[PDB]
């Protein structure tokens, strides 16, 4: 039964001068645990999920907050990066890579992974270069954002568990994302 | 000096000069005396617009004290040859040749500002040499005077006899009188 004051006291030990940032995480963490705790068989149906966008100067401690949180957090946590992501199934990487990385921390537990938290770094790397809609395909940039839209709202993505043992299985495990939080 | 403006397009922002921006909208400026260089430049602009769009109206603003006849007659044939309707507007003044290009515009699309002024006279020339050579240049310039009156009557609708008497000497015509004379169609007082 964690509380914003208790969780903030723990985070305050590792971070200083980020009072505004800490409050946002405490509420989401407290609400997220509260949301999942609820059976959902009540008047409130399809409770909303508040995402988080951490913008700050260089070296201000953004990446550190996500790292310290996982130590105190019980539910699984994963820290990916949007540098390697490529849209349209290119050679670089796909967006599903984020989900399989979560299971590595969760030991391939679907019921326990949907309640996990996700973090992404260097999100500005995919912003358009202060231009109007492009005249060609931007694999890294405007294209990547289009793919993440449905993932943040909630959907099921194919993910080979453990990468797949051999040709025998040739299946993918559906992983809901409506409850997953994104930072 | 010429100021630069920015035209916003879907691809991006583009820097254009004030004269080139209006050229994109089928608008040409005729300023100063009509000479071989200024005339040959307008012809290329008219031809360029013909290929881009032959069905859109062209607007030609004229503010000039006139000039060489041969340079101006090349433009007159161009306006009549091409399919688009060349709308003409008189700003400030329109001399002998400037008036000829004004009336040569498309019927019903000729305008003159309320305070504009038109002036028309006969061709000017001269020669120095033997009497045999003077007679040749005199016969040639006389044909031009006759030819310029025939075309002036065609667009203005007046009779050749009337144009001959009014063009013997300088004749200034205000903007309202130009409408009554058939040279133009209306006046663009205000925007509607
Ligand atoms: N408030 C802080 N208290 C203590 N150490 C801090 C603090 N802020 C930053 N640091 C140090 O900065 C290191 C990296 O912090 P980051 O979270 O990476 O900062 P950053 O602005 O996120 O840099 P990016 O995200 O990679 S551009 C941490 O491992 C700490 O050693």
């Amino acid at each position: 039964l964690p509380t914003p004051h208790e969780i903030r006291n723990h985070l305050d030990d590792y971070v200083i001068g980020q009072e505004q940032a800490k409050k946002v995480l405490a509420v989401a963490v407290y609400n997220h645990y509260k949301r999942l705790r609820n059976g959902d068989t009540s008047n409130g149906v399809e409770l909303g999920k508040s995402n988080i966008l951490l913008i700050g100067p260089t070296g201000s401690g953004k990446t550190l907050l996500a790292e310290t949180l996982a130590r105190l957090l019980d539910v699984p946590f994963t820290m990916a990066d949007a540098t390697t992501l490529t849209e349209a199934g290119y050679v670089g990487e796909d967006v599903e890579n984020i989900i399989q990385k979560l299971l590595q921390k969760s030991d391939y537990d679907v019921q326990k992974a949907q309640r996990g938290i996700v973090y992404i770094d260097q999100i500005d790397k995919i912003s358009r270069k202060s231009d109007n809609p492009s005249i060609t395909r931007d694999v890294s940039g405007e294209g990547v954002q289009q793919a993440l839209l449905k993932l943040i709202e909630g959907t099921v993505a194919a993910v080979p568990p453990q990468g797949g043992r051999k040709h025998p299985q040739q299946e993918f495990l559906q992983v809901d994302t409506s409850k997953i939080l994104f930072i | 000096l010429v100021p630069m403006v920015i035209e916003q397009t879907s691809r991006g922002e583009r820097s254009f000069d004030i004269y080139s921006r209006l050229l994109k909208e089928r608008v040409i400026f005729l300023t100063g005396q009509v000479e071989d260089h200024m005339a040959n430049l307008i012809v290329a602009q008219m031809l360029f617009l013909e290929a881009e769009n032959p069905e859109k109206d062209i607007y030609l603003y004229i503010n000039s004290p006139g000039g060489v006849i041969t340079a101006g007659m090349s433009i007159y044939d161009t306006m009549q040859f091409i399919k688009p309707d060349v709308s003409t507007i008189c700003m400030g003044q329109a001399a002998s040749m400037g008036a000829f290009l004004l009336t040569a515009g498309a019927k019903g699309k000729r305008f003159c500002l309320p305070n504009s002024r038109v002036m028309i006279h006969q061709p000017l020339g001269g020669y120095q040499g033997q009497a045999t050579d003077i007679e040749i240049h005199a016969r040639e310039i006389l044909k031009v005077k006759g030819r310029m009156n025939e075309l002036m009557a065609l667009h203005t609708g007046q009779s050749l006899e009337q144009i001959e008497r009014d063009t013997e000497r300088d004749r200034f015509l205000s903007a309202p009188e130009a409408v009554e004379y058939g040279l133009v169609d209306s006046i663009l007082t205000h925007r509607n």
